[PDB]
DNA sequence: GGGTTAGGGTTAACATCAGTCTCACATAGATTAGCTCACGC
DNA sequence: GCGTGAGCTAATCTATGTGAGACTGATGTTAACCCTAACCC
């Protein structure tokens, strides 16, 4: 109870520049807070869904700022161990999953050689913990996926 | 304080009559059209626009006479400006298959601004024609449009697709020199038919009969006017006054009018926050919460908050009340004059503000004047500068400045800009770039760099007359920023679906060199790239915003 | 280099003759060099708040040192200023200040003069900063300090010397005495600075203190890039460049907000609160707007910095301009400067080099388009070439390179309104260029200080030393009004009646009947905006500023 | 060779605290310090949590803040050479018709009936207006701007 | 007994703009996780 | 297939400084409204 608020604080509020490391683990806890009994966390909101998002398609579709790689780079791991409840999925809500695929697909797909390999490795590890829940759209364009 | 500029916009089979590789006149003219209303609706300047067409297949002329008069439509009528109005001329998607007089156009306008505009206050009216000149004409006219001497604040300013500078500027090259807000090459002059030649001789003597031989200069060209602010000239507001005194000793006073001079401008629209569910910004809410460092805090409360003044490693409090008691206080305005020093030892590097001032001379009464002109007179024959110590108001800190005498055939006065205090100051420390060994260039490359500067030399010393006729002047362009901004604002106001449109190709040329210039330094830059050492690509970042995590298809 | 810190080791004496002076109005040089380590302290704590200050004197009974050794006392040690460090010298001013230091330190007890050489170049040793000086002024009312033990003198000048080879420049700030004595003595060869003097034997007044210029309480200093970016003469060929600024405003340090009971700074907590709802908002749920008229644009916050992005950050060269052509009236921003740096390309100086050459010949001024940073629009300048001026000190006052001048666009001209040309004539413009000589003027760039920050350094001192009453600043851009009067002479006269004409002086109660009655009598004249403001106020409807705003929402709401 | 003549034990409270006053420097405070040090008191450097805020009469934002103690306590303070209640000395307590239509309204009927020069650069001759010829402002405005308004047809002729 | 001809003496409306505040971005030392490669399994 | 240690270069990361955008309030300017030297019917 005591920890929803206190880190949310303003890391979605506030205007003054978080630092960039500050931006990756602190999403980290709150995505992985959400698999410690989520009978309380049932009635939460759907704000956390929002704030892993949001982020993301401003760090990942940014076309005026340098992406921060160590931003989503621990938001992944926020969807990843959030999704571990809630049981989101495509038959109850063709909605989210659709986006989410497609922003995990970007993760994987660095389309340039990089070091500090972060991001991608927790791109196949959300791939990997729970594929099910992509029941349709990982059967669209299996082709590229393998290879 | 508010104008009334009628555009007489020009729609015919001829107008839309082009040549490959040269926009259409009616195209050239639309985007003259949309750069001045968009800058006239978006910077919310409040005066009226009318907008008539001449040309057009339907006549729907107020008064149209009892006959003739026809296919000249009058789109709309003296109203403030709105988005329904750019969004038109965009939507204004056929010229007119028809040809209609040009001097109709004219008189209409006229017309249509003596009987919209009987009783209210504008500060100077205007007409702005953007013709061809291609049509026939009416020999009958201008025994009341000359008669009509301007017995009024009505003014004329023509727009004609021909390149309007009209001096020794044959060009004629092939290097595809017409580019829209190109700059030096212009639409090739001459090879004009056999009606625009007497059309542009009859604009220029009614131009002569109205202004004088100063109204030469007012006639310009649809690329000239994307890359100037010609459309808004005698439309634009003078500087306030500002009224002081300038004094030397203690008895000698002349009265003095400092005008406002060039200055930085921004944008006067702001960005409002608006929550993105129903486009309201009272739902948002922002509020500085000052809390307190030991374990947060409920509140603390804006009245237990005072000031305070770091001063060594510690703080000293200070109070709202203890600064407004024990500070500087000075006497109001003043204009004093310190003293009069070379004008060699002040320089342009030592100056500051983002103000120029004009201190004119006091106002119509005739008798400070001729005290100010003898005193500029007096610094300018002779040498010498006066320094002066001006302040705005009782608040505004005082700042010390130089007056140069500016002596022009039409004006006199003087022009203030602020000095350096001493801790305005800094001081560096830097290499000597001549006494050094290692980078001294050897005759090859200084011979080579000679000829780079000779060859990219952006003034040319025509007819020998010692005047250094200008090249591409920048002091002239307006700030492409605004016009982009009210481009990409407009769009969005219009196709809320599209993302931002790419920079319009016009901008880019406005803010380019002429043709010319780049065609002459090929091979002196290629002298200068095989010849200097200068190659590295030194690995230090690159510009990645969007291009590394996209996708392809 | 950029993150080195001056600092600074006095030395006071405090022999017997140190303290006893002449008996008349003139200080004691003991008062005299105690109220000028305060003056340097006071300079050094508002400018440059960063650099070492200490204070150690000499010839005390007491002892105070890291090494025991008599005689030395270190009343502070290296750190930044203090206005408790000030306040703990201002005790020893003034005769009573004499006897607390006689009671509390002692004079006399004859010192060695190389054991405190010794301590202060053990404080410089203890530093775990970088030292960019090191410098020990030595105020001294004497001297020949010895010459009775010529073994004391070798041991002093061979700490000296050591200090010297160590980084370590002292130079005295001599103290004049009554008698006919302050020879050039053994302290000859122990200045480091050596600084050139006519070493005139026969000195009769106080030495270089004055030089301090007391209390010069306006600077900071500092050397920095300010950007670093690339010129590029064609799309291929691009050099590396530093864009510097000589000449800067200068502003106060802004405030700092305190808790009142505590007097403790408070954090503050900028965040956009709930819609009325509850909760907190996204960065990315709410979108810049803007409205004109009826119509309201609405636009992301990215897309709102992407419409002002034109070119990556460089110079764009695009030609050359003879230099006649840059009007002196043009002016937007204070002028940058440019020089050569071969960080990011090598080769870059001897390129900068040979067209700073080439174009300061041919007096013409390279033309660039000038991005500083990512999203920011272009902006003309014209390169105009300063050629280095150095002054027979060899001392450099105008650095070599190229220097921005910030072309106005068309958008940044004002319009004069016309004025009737009226010319002067002889035997007047003469009058005026009489006047104008007999007001000559060697104008400086040091010569004027900011009269609002001078007074508020000035305030600042008085709370934080209680002086009892601020300093007044004598403000130098103020006018000798009589003293250039009286220079003057009667001329002004003169001229005033050659031109001047002889008759030219030349200088609640509101409530619901009153309002719908008011809107049927149709006024709402004599009515202040202050009255209609506090009415829509404490009614409740909305309210702006302009008049017309008020008169049309209240006669339309209260009656319809 | 006097002055300090009060009790050496008044602004000292009756627990044994003595009053902290906080006066900004100024030429007041140099003669403040000395009294408050000879009646017991203590005279703050800086503003302070326990302190009075003194402040001299007549400073507007001192009274409108409604926080500052008048220094006239202090000063009457020492002759009665008693202490006193601290409230006591306790700071802290439309010409509008000229539209566009008037503007024209003025020029109709009047550049055609009115016959007498005196009626301009003259009084009178509103006698008309105002009441036969209604302009819903004041009467004495007409004649001050048509100062403003001796022009032609809107905006002038030439 | 009313006015005329100028010069102007109160205060309201309000547009300006210097001054102040906040947020974003630059450089310069200071400091460490990742990213390889050479060995042992 | 895979651990494990060394050196390195990329990535910070805060302190300090500078400028752009938003804002706010004192101020002086223009202007509505009326009064006043002086004459002279």
């Amino acid at each position: 109870i005591g920890e929803l608020f206190s880190k949310f604080y303003g890391e979605l509020a506030l205007k003054k520049k978080i630092p960039d490391t500050v931006l990756e683990k602190v999403y980290e806890l709150l995505g992985l807070l959400g698999e410690v009994h989520p009978s309380e966390m049932i009635n939460n909101a759907e704000n956390l869904f929002r704030a892993f998002l949001g982020e993301l398609k401003t760090q990942m579709t940014s076309a005026v700022r340098e992406p921060k790689l160590p931003v989503l780079a621990g938001c992944l791991k926020g969807l990843s161990s959030l999704l571990c409840n809630f049981t989101k999925s495509m038959e109850e809500d063709p909605q989210t999953s659709r986006e989410i695929f497609n922003f995990v697909l970007k993760a994987i797909r660095p389309q340039i050689d990089l070091k500090r390999y972060a991001v991608p490795s927790a791109g196949l590890r959300l791939f990997a913990l729970h594929a099910s829940q992509f029941s349709t759209c990982l059967l669209d364009n299996y082709v590229s996926l393998f290879e | 304080n508010k104008a009334a500029v009628v555009l007489c916009m020009d729609v015919g089979f001829t107008m839309s009559n082009s040549i490959p590789g040269i926009e259409s006149p009616f195209e050239q003219a639309k985007k003259v059209i949309t750069m001045f209303v968009q800058r006239q609706v978006f910077a919310e300047n409040k005066d009226e626009i009318a907008l008539v067409l001449f040309g057009t297949d339907g006549t729907d002329n107020p008064l149209s006479g009892g006959d003739q008069y026809q296919n000249i439509t009058v789109h709309r009528h003296l109203m403030l400006p709105d988005f329904d109005l750019l969004e038109d001329i965009e939507s204004k998607i056929q010229p007119g298959s028809q040809q209609a007089d040009f001097l109709d156009a004219l008189i209409v306008s006229m017309d249509v601004i003596q009987h919209e505009t009987i009783g209210k206050k504008f500060e100077k009216r205007h007409i702005e024609i953007f013709t061809d000149l291609s049509s026939r004409f009416s020999k009958s006219q201008l025994d009341i449009i000359i008669h009509s001497l301007k017995k009024c604040d009505i003014s004329l300013q023509f727009f004609l697709p021909f390149s309007l500078g009209k001096e020794d500027g044959s060009g004629d090259r092939g290097d595809g020199p017409f580019r829209l807000g190109g700059h030096g090459p212009s639409f090739p002059l001459k090879g004009i038919t056999e009606q625009q030649k007497e059309g542009l001789e009859i604009v220029k003597m009614v131009m002569i009969s109205l202004e004088g031989e100063d109204g030469l200069d007012e006639i310009y060209s649809f690329s000239e006017s994307l890359r100037k602010l010609c459309v808004f000239k005698k439309i634009e507001r003078h500087s306030i006054h500002w009224p002081c005194r300038l004094t030397i000793g203690s008895n000698l006073s002349i009265r003095i009018a400092a005008y406002k001079s060039i200055l930085q401008e921004r944008v006067k629209k702001t960005w409002t926050v608006v929550d993105a569910k129903t486009l309201k910004k009272e739902d948002i809410q922002k509020e500085t919460v000052y809390c307190l460092n030991d374990d947060d805090e409920t509140e603390v409360l804006k009245e237990d908050i005072i000031q305070g003044f770091r001063y060594g490693s510690d703080i000293v409090p200070f109070s709202k009340v203890d600064e407004e008691q024990m500070k500087y206080k000075s006497e109001g305005k003043c204009f004093s004059v310190l003293g009069f020093c070379k004008s060699s030892q002040v320089q342009r590097r030592f100056f500051m503000g983002n103000q120029v001032l004009k201190v004119f001379a006091a106002r119509d009464d005739e008798a400070a004047a001729v005290a100010l002109s003898s005193l500029i007179h007096a610094l300018d024959d002779l040498d010498m500068v006066a320094i002066v110590r001006y302040a705005y108001d009782k608040r505004a800190n005082p700042q010390v400045g130089v007056a140069f005498p500016h002596i022009k055939h039409n004006y006199e006065c003087l022009v203030y800009v602020q000095l350096p205090f001493m801790e305005d100051l800094r001081q560096y420390m830097f290499s000597s770039l001549k006494n050094s060994k290692k980078y001294a260039p050897t005759e090859a490359q200084l011979n080579a760099v000679d000829a780079l500067i000779d060859s990219m030399s952006l003034a040319k010393k025509d007819e020998k007359t010692d005047t250094l006729e200008d090249l591409f002047p920048t002091t002239k362009i307006p700030n492409p920023r605004f016009q982009r901004l009210f481009q990409c604002l407009l769009h969005r106001a219009l196709h809320p679906r599209e993302p931002l449109p790419p920079i319009q190709q016009h901008i880019w040329n406005m803010l380019n060199p002429p043709a010319e210039v780049t065609t002459k330094s090929q091979i002196p830059l290629s002298k200068i790239k095989t010849l200097f050492p200068l190659i590295e690509a030194k690995k230090k970042d690159q510009v990645t915003a969007q291009e590394i995590f996209q996708d392809n298809h | 280099k950029y993150s080195g810190r001056d600092s600074l080791i006095f030395l006071v004496d405090a022999s017997k003759a140190m303290f006893e002076s002449q008996s008349e109005d003139e200080l004691t040089p003991f008062d005299m060099s105690i109220q000028c380590i305060q003056s340097v302290y006071i300079s050094k704590i508002i400018s440059s708040d960063r650099d070492l200050l200490a204070v150690v004197f000499y010839g005390t009974e007491k002892d105070k040192n890291s090494v025991n050794f008599k005689n030395i006392y270190v009343l502070q040690e290296l750190d930044n200023p203090g206005a408790k460090r000030i306040l703990e010298l201002d005790q020893f001013k003034g005769q009573q200040g004499q006897k607390r230091f006689q009671d509390m330190m002692g004079h006399g007890s004859d010192y060695s003069l190389s054991e405190v050489l010794w301590v202060c170049a053990n404080l410089f040793s203890d530093v775990q900063f970088k030292m960019s000086h090191k410098r020990i002024m030595l105020f001294t009312n004497e001297d020949n300090p010895h010459g009775n033990d010529s073994a004391k003198a070798s041991r002093a000048r061979t700490k000296a010397g050591d200090l010297r080879d160590t980084g370590i420049f002292l130079d005295l700030m001599h103290l004049k005495k009554p008698g006919g004595f302050d020879i050039s003595l053994f302290y000859r060869d122990i200045i480091s600075i050596a600084e050139d003097e006519d070493l005139r034997v026969h000195f009769e007044e106080s030495s270089k203190l004055e030089d301090l210029l007391r209390k010069v309480r306006a600077k900071e200093t500092r050397k920095r890039a300010l950007s670093r970016l690339k010129l590029k003469l064609n799309k291929d060929i691009v050099i590396s460049v530093g864009i510097y600024n000589l000449v800067q405003k200068a502003l106060k340090p802004p405030p700092i907000k305190l808790y009142r009971e505590t007097n403790e700074p408070v954090k503050t907590k900028t965040r956009t609160f709930n819609t009325s709802t509850g909760g907190l908002l996204l960065p990315s749920d709410t979108k810049r707007s803007q409205i004109y008229g009826s119509r309201q644009i609405i636009l992301e916050k990215e897309e709102t910095e992407e419409l002002k992005r034109f070119d990556d950050p460089g110079l764009m060269l695009m030609g050359f301009k003879p230099l006649v052509l840059l009007k002196k009236h043009h002016y937007l921003r204070p002028s940058l400067f440019v020089y050569p740096e071969e960080s990011l390309v090598i080769g870059s100086s001897t390129l900068f080099s040979a067209l700073l050459i080439k174009c300061l010949e041919k007096e013409v001024a390279a033309l660039c388009r000038y991005t500083p940073r990512r999203n920011i629009p272009p902006y003309f300048v014209a390169l105009v070439p300063q050629e280095e001026e150095l002054d027979d000190q060899k001392i450099q006052v105008t650095p070599p390179g190229f220097q921005l001048v910030f072309l106005p666009f068309a958008d940044d001209k004002r319009k004069m309104p016309f004025t009737e040309k009226i010319m002067a004539t002889p035997e007047q413009v003469g009058k005026m260029k009489a006047i104008v000589e007999k007001l000559r003027f060697t104008y400086r760039s040091d010569s004027f200080e900011n009269p609002v920050l001078q007074q508020h350094f000035r305030n600042l001192e008085a709370l934080a030393l209680d002086l009892m009453e601020p300093e007044q600043a004598v403000d130098l851009t103020l006018p000798k009004v009589e003293a250039m009067n009286k220079r003057l002479g009667s001329l002004v006269d003169e001229f005033k009646e050659l031109v001047y004409p002889p008759d030219y002086n030349p200088e609640v109660e509101y409530s619901e009947e009153e309002l719908k009655t008011h809107i049927s009598k149709g006024t709402l004249g004599k009515f202040t905006v202050p009255m209609l403001k506090e009415a829509c106020r404490a009614y409740g409807l909305k309210s702006g500023l302009k008049k017309q705003e008020l008169l049309e929402a209240l006669t339309k709401h209260f009656q319809d | 060779p006097n002055g300090p003549t009060h009790s050496s034990t008044l602004f000292v409270r009756d627990d044994g605290s003595s009053m902290s006053f906080y006066v900004r420097p100024s030429p007041a405070k140099r003669r403040l310090s000395t009294l408050i040090l000879h009646g017991g008191g203590t005279v703050c450097r800086v503003q302070e949590p326990g302190a009075v805020l003194l402040a001299q009469p007549g400073e507007a934002l001192a009274e409108a803040s409604g926080d500052f103690i008048s220094t006239q306590y202090i000063l009457d303070c020492v002759e009665r050479n008693e202490r006193l209640e601290l409230e006591a000395y306790r700071l802290g307590p439309g010409r509008i018709a000229f539209t566009d239509a008037d503007d024209v309204a003025i020029l109709t009927y009047v550049k055609e009936n009115a016959r007498s020069p005196s009626s301009v650069t003259g009084n009178a001759l509103w006698k008309a207006m105002e009441k036969s010829s209604l302009t819903q402002h004041s009467w004495q405005s007409l004649k001050d701007r048509y100062l403003k308004h001796l022009r032609g047809q809107e905006h002038k002729y030439l």
